[PDB]
């Protein structure tokens, strides 16, 4: 009326939870790369020689 | 004299200072494949990693 050994099983199952991967798309940057010191539009001289 | 001894830290780097609970980590880690460090690695223990997280090993996410 005790407890004895059984058959030896014959296989292993291991569960884990695990989600996907999505499409690349590498969005790298809101306003991207360095954007470039410029020129302002017209300028002008703001100087005059004398005479 | 204190050249490449006293260094000064980038403007974005910072120092971690929050502490957490990190009780429901491992067993999150357990979901995610990681075996207990128990027992039934499901390879040969060298085709598996040792994970530890903070001192405590885990044990033995499959390779």
């Amino acid at each position: 009326g005790g407890l004895t050994c059984a058959s030896a099983p014959q296989g292993t199952l291991r569960i884990l939870e695990g989600p996907q991967q999505s499409l690349s798309g590498s969005p790298l940057q809101p306003i991207p790369a360095s954007p470039p010191p410029q020129i302002p539009p017209g300028l002008r001289p703001r100087f005059c020689a004398f005479g | 004299e204190p050249c490449g001894l006293m260094n000064h830290l980038t403007a974005v780097c910072e120092v971690v200072t929050q502490f957490v609970y990190t009780a429901s980590i491992p067993a999150l880690l357990c979901n995610l494949g990681v075996t207990p460090i128990d027992g039934a690695p499901h390879r040969s223990y060298s085709e598996c990693y040792p994970v530890l997280l903070d001192g405590v090993m885990v044990g033995w996410v499959d390779k």
